[PDB]
C-alpha cells in the first residue's frame, strides 16, 4: 500500500501569515489523484483540494494546493482564525485510498 | 476520462449468430492481446454480469457495460462492439424487463475511483442520440475517429 | 446540495457484528461513489471500502476484506457497511463519505474526492 507522509507533525502560527503543508507519498501518485482535507473538532472532514490543484466548490482561493509525483503541498495563504485545525492529504489513485497522518494548525 | 487507452483494433462489429458470452469473450480479446488485462480476464466479465447486469434499456439503442472487478485489470482500457441484430442484456437496474443491447462498451478499469467518471462518460456519449445512431452504420475506422475524439 | 444522514450510536459486546447505514439525499444515487471512512477516537482517517450502486460490486481495503461488507440499496437510495467479529481496535467514528461533483450543485462530472460525508456513526465495543 502507498503511505503518505506528512509534515510538519504540528504548526503553531500567528493569523495572516502563510502555512506551507508537505505530503510525500512513498510510491508515485498521477497528480489527477490527490486531494486535501479539513477536520475541525467534533467535526466530519471538509474536502479543500481534489485535482492536487484544483479547488472544490465553495472552497476560497486562500487554499491552493500543488505538486506530482511523489512531493505535493498544500498552501494557506492568509490564515485566518477560523482556518486553525488538522489538515489530512488523501491518495485515490489505486486501491485501498490511503490518508496522510495530519497537520494540526495551531494559533 | 483521462489516460484511458483506445485504439482502432480494440472496436468491432460482432456477427450476427454471437451470444453474450461470445460478445465479452470477443471484446477482451484485443485487450488480452495488448497485455491490458489478465488471461482469465472475459471469465470474470461472464461471472460479474449474471449477477450484476451492466444493461441500461435507453432510446434508440440500448447499451451495455459490461465489466469485472479492477483487480483483474492492469492497464486502463475501453473495448466498443457493434452487434448486427439485438442481444438481450438483464437491466443493471433491477427491472424484470430485458434490455435489447446494440452498443456494448466494454471498460477494463484499473482505479475503482474513476469509475465514475467512465460511467458520466458514457451517460453523455449516449445521451447524444444522433450520435448513437451514426454508430450503428459507421465502419471499425469511422467508429474509432468519432469515439477518439469524443475521449480527448 | 447533497444530505448522508447516518444511523445511531452503537455500543456492542466483543465478537459480535454491527450494521451502520448512510441515508442519501439531495442528489443522484446509483451514478456515484459511497465510500465508508473510519476514524478513532484520537486517530487520523482511514479508508474501509466504497460502492459504486449502479454497478454491482463494493471494493475493499485489503485489511477490512473478510469481515467488513459494504452494500447499498438503489430502492431507498440507502448504502450500509457491516462490520463482523468486533475486537476493542474497532472502537471508531464510523463515515459513510460520497464523491463529489465537479461543478455547481448537480452538475458536472465525478471528483472522485469525498466532499459530502455523513454526521459520523459511534461504535464502541467493550464487554
Amino acid at each position: 500500500e502507498i503511505v503518505l507522509t506528512q509534515s510538519p507533525g504540528t504548526l503553531s502560527l500567528s493569523p495572516g501569515e502563510r502555512a506551507t503543508l508537505s505530503c510525500r507519498a512513498s510510491q508515485s501518485v498521477s497528480s489527477s489523484y490527490l486531494a486535501w482535507y479539513q477536520q475541525k473538532p467534533g467535526q466530519a472532514p471538509r474536502l479543500l483540494i481534489y485535482g492536487a490543484s484544483s479547488r472544490a466548490t465553495g472552497i476560497p482561493d486562500r487554499f491552493s494546493g500543488s505538486g506530482s509525483g511523489t512531493d505535493f503541498t498544500l498552501t494557506i495563504s492568509r490564515l485566518e482564525p477560523e482556518d486553525f485545525a488538522v489538515y489530512y492529504c488523501q491518495q485515490y489513485g489505486s486501491s485501498p485510498s490511503t490518508f496522510g497522518q495530519g497537520t494540526k494548525v495551531e494559533i | 476520462m483521462q489516460g484511458i487507452h483506445f485504439r482502432r483494433h480494440y472496436v468491432r462489429h460482432l456477427p450476427k449468430e454471437v451470444s453474450q458470452n461470445d460478445i465479452i469473450k470477443a471484446l477482451a480479446s484485443p485487450l488480452i492481446n495488448d497485455g491490458m488485462v489478465v488471461s482469465d480476464f472475459a471469465d470474470h466479465v461472464i461471472t460479474r454480469e449474471q449477477n450484476f447486469p451492466t444493461g441500461l434499456p435507453v432510446e434508440p439503442v440500448g447499451v451495455a457495460i459490461p465489466h469485472t472487478d479492477s483487480k483483474y485489470v492492469r492497464q486502463n482500457a475501453i473495448s466498443v462492439g457493434i452487434l448486427a441484430e439485438p442481444v438481450n442484456f438483464e437491466d443493471a437496474g433491477g427491472e424484470p424487463d430485458p434490455v435489447p443491447v446494440r452498443v456494448v462498451f466494454m471498460l477494463a478499469l484499473g482505479n475503482w475511483f474513476d469509475i465514475t467518471n467512465v460511467l458520466w462518460w458514457i451517460m453523455d456519449v449516449i445521451q447524444d442520440e444522433d450520435f448513437m445512431q451514426q454508430l450503428l452504420v459507421m465502419n471499425d475506422d469511422e467508429i474509432y475517429q468519432s469515439i477518439y475524439t469524443r475521449i480527448s | 446540495q447533497v444530505q448522508l444522514v447516518q444511523s445511531g450510536a452503537e455500543v456492542k459486546k466483543p465478537g459480535s457484528s454491527v450494521k451502520v447505514s448512510c441515508k442519501a439525499s439531495g442528489g443522484t444515487f446509483s451514478s456515484y461513489a459511497i465510500s465508508w471512512v473510519r476514524q478513532a477516537p484520537g486517530q487520523g482517517l482511514e479508508w474501509m471500502g466504497g460502492i459504486i450502486p449502479i454497478f454491482g460490486t463494493a471494493n475493499y481495503a485489503q485489511k477490512f476484506q473478510g469481515r467488513v461488507t459494504i452494500t447499498a440499496d438503489k430502492s431507498t437510495s440507502t448504502a450500509y457497511m457491516e462490520l463482523s467479529s468486533l475486537r476493542s481496535e474497532d472502537t471508531a467514528v464510523y463515515y459513510c463519505a460520497r464523491e463529489g461533483t465537479t461543478g455547481w450543485g448537480w452538475l458536472g462530472k465525478p471528483i472522485g474526492a469525498f466532499q459530502h460525508w455523513g454526521q459520523g456513526t459511534l461504535v464502541t465495543v467493550s464487554s
